[PDB]
């Protein structure tokens, strides 16, 4: 095994104050380390721990290479869209899993954080889009949708829609549309060295 | 330690101005929506004025609204409100407590002491 | 708007008593996100009961709450003097400005 | 594609202000008209939608024969029992599907327009029955079910309960008790010739 | 053929069913019962179950049975269920917030209730807490009800937390005695042993 013993800094990524929007899900890489997913699975704070390609507790023996860590904040009820092979407005042009994955997918509900009397309007997700998106690909540019068969250059007119649209997360605002902040694991398993896993 | 506290005010002849200014420590200030809650002598407690946690949204009592402004300062760490044509009926015990946000939903945490206000 | 509320109550140490919170449609009625808060004389009021029924962190567990229909009730068992203060019933309608009851003082014989 | 133009009359099935109970649930036959599934598929507002059989997203592809849609109103957390080879209160004495299903299944939660305060007492679904129901069979009969030796007849004694009981919906219900709307489009691939078609040209 | 043939009647028949507080308690396990005789019965005024249906009762296996028995208020029998608040759903006898059980009561006026007034059944009436699911209370010290410290003598803000009942033939079917009976069956990670007759 690997002679390195810095842990990875798990803590900061599920701790951060602040989680990206879906639009621009935030992408992390982690490698040169050593990981702890016990911790993890033990607390009981995640609601939904789900895994493909590789079961929980076989997660401490397995040895990985450069993870990647995708974190972001979507509506309770859609979280099940956050899986490989679901279509839905939040799984076309938002975030899509690809077919052949090999990870973990954590999510749990945020409205303790990202829910506030005002209206959270800070977090937006994606509407429309003239393609779905391919798998891992993040569409952040946005200027203008059109939808009216004229050329819609840049005024928010008649068929004219802004592709981004905001949450409304109210405490109050029910149970299935709370926040709920969602972190994905992406595992690989190349022709190369490895570089990050458990201790042993 | 949560802790809100507020200069409130004396006597006001009726139709002029004040101003109530509440401070708070121990806890993030722009990150917890803001109440102002009034009670007149011998009778029920009555919410007038709410405010978010960044000052964009402002809610009035329908009974208050029209009359009373409420704002925020994030950097001083501070609250005010305005009272204009103050009439009569406005003598009361005013609170500026704080809301429970995301934790006890549709409940105020702490509650400062309070300010009486006579006409 | 305001919710309606006994004005007062009473009872024996130790005897159970309970306090009704009549709404309408927008109101317990609708939303479950009743509360009751205590506002003893001269003190700040502390909140006894959140969520209809759940209840905060240090408060006895004699206090209890429900909610059936349109009305919310608030049923304390084994009073003491330390009781002897107004409770109050707040509502979350559609719009933000909560809604309260009335002023509703519990008596214990003494 | 044979040259037939039409819309399909979905919008009336989905908006209609009327869902027959469980019990009774309303069938309703479509053909000779062109469905565009894809605006009922971009709605964003089901909350559930599994498809059996089929791929959502090729239905826009398929040239089925004959189309049913079967609507009824159902409890919150009863609506996964109804799919292919599922069992429990629903899915075998109310409506019960065949193992071979090979339509889909639109269900969304209609809290605010269905229950109303102090309970809604319009929907009724069967509490009893001697045998589990045969795949799209509807069972009208209000025979009183005697649970004990006791032949009553008629009489609503210790041991014999009237078969259907009301679901009592209310809006102070938490999720698993509101009252969800359930769609089932049975689709037939059989070798007939087809009637209702896909947008294609 | 069947054997052991379970004694439900034993505890269901029964002579001095004991008082609500201290609730008796009787454990069945290793044997075949036979709930169809008790469902077909129509002297018992509820029967009401929580999940198993009744019917369905024979074919099912658990590892244990427990009896708990008791004589109530009939106003007060509908205390007797899951998230049920009152002085007997809090201070005397709670059920779990689930339960997976049935809970039988009959009116009981003939045995119980003598002419001059039965006063021996008790039912605690103060306490300083509330019960868990399935806790028992034999206390007997007088409870503490403003600040004097009660030196163990009746007084003055200071009750005995145990009032009788005091049951009479004419108290009105309201107020008549009910003897109650829940079962709750266990399937613990030990063989079932409690089957159906089949
Ligand atoms: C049941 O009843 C409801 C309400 O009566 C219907 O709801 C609409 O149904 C239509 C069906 O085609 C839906 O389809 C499309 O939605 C687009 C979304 O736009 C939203 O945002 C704009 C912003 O200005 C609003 O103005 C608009 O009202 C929406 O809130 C619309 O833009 C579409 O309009 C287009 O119509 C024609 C043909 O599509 C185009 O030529 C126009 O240029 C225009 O772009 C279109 O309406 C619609 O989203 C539904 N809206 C809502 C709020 O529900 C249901 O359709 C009806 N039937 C069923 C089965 O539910
Ligand atoms: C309590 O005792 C009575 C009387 O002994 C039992 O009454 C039985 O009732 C059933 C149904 O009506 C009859 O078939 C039996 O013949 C009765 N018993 C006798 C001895 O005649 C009653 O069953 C007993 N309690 C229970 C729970 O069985
Ligand atoms: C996030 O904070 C909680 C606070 O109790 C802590 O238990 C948890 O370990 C932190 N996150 C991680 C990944 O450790």
């Amino acid at each position: 095994f690997p002679n390195i013993t810095n842990l990875c800094p798990f803590g900061e990524v599920f701790n951060a104050t602040r989680f990206a929007s879906v639009y621009a899900w935030n992408r992390k890489r982690i490698s040169n380390c050593v990981a702890d997913y016990s911790v993890l699975y033990n607390s009981a704070s995640f609601s939904t721990f789900k895994c493909y390609g590789v079961s929980p507790t076989k997660l401490n023996d397995l040895c990985f290479t450069n993870v990647y860590a995708d974190s972001f904040v979507i509506r309770g009820d859609e979280v099940r869209q956050i899986a490989p092979g679901q279509t839905g407005k939040i799984a076309d042009y938002n975030y899509k899993l690809p077919d052949d994955f090999t990870g973990c997918v954590i999510a749990w509900n945020s409205n303790n954080l990202d829910s506030k009397v005002g209206g959270n309007y800070n977090y937006l997700y994606r509407l429309f889009r003239k393609s779905n998106l391919k798998p891992f690909e993040r569409d952040i540019s946005t200027e203008i949708y059109q939808a009216g068969s004229t050329p819609c250059n840049g005024v928010e007119g008649f068929n004219c829609y802004f592709p981004l649209q905001s949450y409304g997360f109210q405490p109050t605002n029910g149970v299935g549309y709370q926040p709920y902040r969602v972190v994905v694991l992406s595992f690989e398993l190349l022709h190369a060295p490895a570089t990050v896993c458990g201790p042993k | 330690q949560v802790q809100l506290v507020e200069s409130g005010g004396g006597v006001v002849q009726p139709g002029r101005s004040l101003r109530l200014s509440c401070a708070a420590s121990g806890f993030t200030f722009s990150d917890y929506a803001i109440h102002w809650v009034r009670q007149a002598p011998g009778r029920g407690l009555e919410p007038v004025a709410l405010i978010s946690y960044d000052g964009n949204n402002k809610y009035y009592a329908d009974s208050v609204k029209g009359r009373f402004t409420i704002s925020r300062d994030n950097s001083k760490n501070v609250l005010y409100l305005q009272m204009n044509s103050l009439r009569a009926d406005d003598t009361a015990v005013y609170y500026c407590a704080r809301d429970a946000e995301g934790g006890w939903v549709a409940a105020l945490d702490y509650w400062g002491q309070g300010t009486l206000v006579t006409v | 708007s305001a919710l309606t509320q006994p004005r007062s109550v009473s009872g024996s140490p130790g005897q159970s008593v309970t306090i009704s919170c009549t709404g309408t449609s927008s109101d317990v009625g609708g939303y479950n996100y009743v509360s009751w808060y205590q506002h003893h004389p001269g003190k700040a009021p502390k909140v006894m009961i959140y969520e209809v029924s759940k209840r905060p962190s240090g408060v006895p567990d004699r206090f209890s709450g429900s909610k059936s229909g349109t009305t919310a009730s608030l049923t304390i068992s084994g009073l003491q003097a330390e009781d002897e203060a107004d409770y109050y019933c707040c509502s979350y309608a559609g719009t933000y400005p909560y809604v309260f009851g009335t002023g509703t003082k519990v008596t214990v014989l003494g």
